[PDB]
RNA sequence: GAAACUGCGAAUGGCUCAUUAAAUCAGUUAUCGUUUAUUUGAUAGUUCCUUUACUACAUGGAUAUCUGUGGUAAUUCUAGAG
RNA sequence: UUCAUAAUAACUUUUCGAAUCGCAUGGCCUUGUGCUGGCGAUGGUUCAUUCAAAUUUCUGCCCUAUCAACUUUCGAUGGUAGGAUAGUGGCCUACCAUGGUUUCAACGGGUAACGGGGAAUAAGGGUUCGAUUCCGGAGAGGGAGCCUGAGAAACGGCUACCA
């Protein structure tokens, strides 16, 4: 009661952040902003703990205030700001370049895209609503909106946007037979080419879903997200490639793949 | 044994990014000497106290005496 | 008792001590903001035109006007009406405070003086002291001179030149708007 | 279930928003508006052609049907344009391994296009606060004789 | 740049288990039954009111801080004027 | 969907529609101190999104018959019509209708009862505990009542009465 609350306990966070069970009693709460709580992560987790740069908290404030973070092109020197899927974030300093894919497990992957591709971000879709003077303007499920869409996109279609000034490229049809990104609960950061579409009366669509490896597996509809078509990835995609893979696989490949 | 070193570039670049505390332990920065946590706490306290300046209640304690 | 005399014009104040009750008993049933003769107050003040408007009461009551009543009556106050400074925005506090009629229960009386009369006294009369900031915004600096448009501004500002003890450097205004 | 009389009021009862025009000339006098209520179900004609109008109806109204959809029996009958619906059921016990058997009424709102009596089984659906109990409309009367 | 005016925060954190037995609570739902500072996104030619003498090249007066005149056995009590 | 949105008819003691400021001082001159122009702050309207907040569907609780009938004057259960509310609702009134829960244990009593995630013991089943490091809910001596703010019946804020 009383208000919002701005704090967050360690073992009460997220697990895909990573962070310690020792060593603070505290975690970082993700600002508001265009993700939300649990599937955000913020820039203290991003530097400190996966590229190891900063040492603490401490100096992440240092290197926000001159100045070179860039995330979705402008600069934001907040330090828990919730950048989160398919989001940009270039350094001017190393000359360094990523985008926040999720790994083969489910965490945030260290992925570094060419100068060159990053670029250009890929988003979902939402909405679909005419405004005042029958002005007919789409939203992003990962943040914006943006105005005067072609006619026929529609729900679940992904849309791809020019980053720097903010506007519409091209856009993909959702539809069987086609690549797709899972972004959501057990089966989350793998990828899939469609096979079919329970619709159902008012409780949650589903989808069938193959790989490579002819594997089968099933999701809910909001969790899914488009990437082009099959075997033709629009984005470029990080080692494993969205396989996943037994428990005895894993064993056989470590003992087996070894070179001091 | 193992350390944890960091090689900055230049002096005044080391300066000014490296905590204090650690400037005074090497001798490059003065070490900074402050007040006790327990006065300067009741100085915020007594400074709250007058709404103030001290010029007006200061005239007065000469009025007060004839009182 | 004491008497906060102030004159508006000139600048001067000054407290004047009564103990004789004679002297007093003029101000006997007289509401807060009203007009005053000097004569019939003593000897001191002859020609004069007094104006009660205030005063202050034994204990430590500052007395409202509009109250009514010569009584001590507690009252709820806050932002808006005096008698109160509040500490937090919008919060309220029940005060005490002394009513507007006056009787034999107070100790100073509160008097702005307009009309001269007859016996000039020391400084309250004699000495005229200056008012210590001077205008600032646009029309203020404008309508003080008598200047109008086309006169133009940048040219009738104070430069109080304050010395440490060798030096005698200016300050100045910041002509706003 | 008063019924019959159309209009036995202090004040009278229209449809909100929807006109009979008064200066063209047409069989209908009654303008009627009704819904479609989704979910592969079948709006009968005894609503279409009445003339009732019930701010609480599904049918003729702005009561909308979401959520879930709940089944069972009628008992109780006896009040205005209301029905009881006595849902039946088994609980588990893990001490024992054996089943309980549970009883609960479901209080839910009856259109006068749907004709109710007590012993048949009645489909519902959850809608808005109809009532302090009433959380509930009735959507199908599959009286079989 | 002390002091005070304006804005923001102080409704978070911390502590305790007195009440409470379909209440609280746990898992599942719906808000097509509503409010949301802050957040990052978009976005306002339409106020003129007959269209030949209308503030729009920019309008008005206060109030603080401080100058002083104080009262009080008392307290972050606040009265008079400039 | 009486949804999004658009049009006609007017209303309103007519909300808003920038009288705000720092670091730079450029470009063609209609060479005025004018017509244009860079880099960031701030405020603003409606529609999104986020942080949330309100109510709400379904199933699940420890003993007691030396508690078998219980609620409806003073709203109990339902209908119509208003009032209030940020918004639904007997939440509140007016005129009606007599309903609702109950041996599949209602209603009353007791708890040395805050609810869960869990802990203790350990063939399999189970017994007993959970004030307490995480999540949700209550309360600031006991009861009512409000002001300011987007958000408080706030208590390291206020107005009473009883200690």
């Amino acid at each position: 009661a009383r208000g919002p609350k701005k704090h967050l306990k360690r073992l009460a966070a997220p697990h895909h952040w990573m962070l310690d069970k020792l060593s603070g009693c505290y975690a970082p709460r993700p600002s508001a902003g265009p993700h939300k709580l649990r599937e955000s992560l913020p820039l203290i987790v991003f530097l400190r703990n996966r590229l190891k740069y900063a040492l603490n908290g401490r100096e992440v404030k240092a290197i926000l205030m001159q100045r070179h973070v860039k995330v979705d092109g402008k600069v934001r020197t907040d330090t828990t700001f919730p950048a989160g899927f398919m989001d940009v974030i270039t350094l001017e300093a190393t000359n360094e370049n990523f985008r926040l894919v999720y790994d083969v497990k489910g965490r945030f992957a260290v992925h570094r895209i060419t100068d060159e591709e990053a670029s250009y971000k890929l988003a979902k879709v939402k909405k679909v609503q005419l405004g005042k003077k029958g002005i007919p303007y789409v939203v992003t499920h990962d943040g914006r909106t943006i105005r005067y869409p072609d006619p026929n996109i529609k729900v679940n279609d992904t849309v791809k946007v020019d980053l720097a000034t903010g506007t519409i490229t091209d856009f993909i049809k959702f539809d069987t037979g086609k690549l797709v990104y899972v972004t959501g609960g057990r089966n989350l950061g793998r990828v899939g080419t469609i096979v079919h579409r329970e619709r159902h009366e008012g409780g949650f669509d589903l989808v069938h879903i193959k790989d490579s490896l002819e594997n089968t597996f099933v999701t809910r509809l909001n969790n899914v997200f488009v990437i082009g078509e099959p075997g033709r990835p629009w984005i470029s995609l990080p080692k494993g490639k969205g396989i996943k893979l037994t428990i005895s696989e894993e064993r056989d490949r470590r003992r087996a793949q070894h070179g001091l | 044994s193992t350390g944890f070193g960091l090689v900055y570039n230049s002096v005044a670049d080391a300066k000014k990014f490296e905590p204090a505390y650690r400037l005074v332990r090497y001798g490059l920065a003065e070490k900074v000497e402050k007040a006790s946590r327990q006065q300067r706490k009741q100085r915020k306290n007594r400074g709250k106290k007058i709404f103030g300046t001290g010029k007006s209640i200061a005239k007065k304690a000469a009025r007060r005496n004839a009182d | 008792m004491k008497l906060n005399i102030s004159y508006p014009i000139n600048g001067t104040q000054k407290c004047i001590e009564i103990d004789d009750e004679h002297r007093v008993r003029v101000f006997y049933d007289k509401r807060i903001g009203q007009e005053v003769d000097g004569e019939s107050v003593g000897d001191e003040f002859k020609g004069y035109v007094f104006k009660i408007a205030g005063g202050n009461d034994k204990q430590g009551f500052p007395m409202k006007q509009g109250v009514l009543l010569p009584t001590r009556v507690k009252l709820l106050l806050a932002k808006g009406h005096s008698c109160y400074r509040p500490r937090r925005n919008g919060e309220r506090k029940r005060k005490s405070v002394r009513g507007a009629i006056v009787g034999p229960d107070l100790a100073v009386l509160a008097l702005i003086i307009t009309k001269k009369g007859e016996q000039e006294i020391e400084g309250i009369t004699n000495d005229t002291v200056p008012k210590r900031l001077g205008p600032k915004r646009a029309n203020n600096i404008r309508k003080f001179f008598g200047l109008t448009k086309e006169d133009d501004v940048r040219d009738y500002v104070i430069r109080r030149e304050v010395t440490k003890g060798d030096k005698s450097y200016t300050k100045a205004p910041k002509i706003q708007r | 279930s008063t019924e019959l009389t159309v209009q036995s009021e202090r004040a009278f009862q229209k449809q909100p928003h929807i006109f009979t025009n008064p200066k063209a000339k047409a069989n209908r006098k009654t303008k009627r508006w009704y819904k479609n209520v989704g979910l592969g179900f079948k709006t009968p004609k005894t609503a279409i052609e009445g003339s009732y109008i019930d701010k609480k109806c599904p049918f003729t109204g702005l009561v909308s049907i979401r959520g879930k959809i709940l089944t069972g029996t009628v008992v109780s009958t006896r009040m205005h344009r209301t029905i009881v619906i006595r849902r039946d059921y088994l609980h588990y016990v893990p001490k024992y391994n054996r089943y309980e058997k549970r009883h609960k009424n479901v209080p839910a709102h009856v259109s006068p296009a749907f004709r109710v009596q007590v012993g048949d089984i009645v489909t519902v659906g959850q809608c808005r606060p109809i009532s302090k109990t009433v959380r509930f409309n009735v959507l199908k009367v599959a009286s079989a004789t």
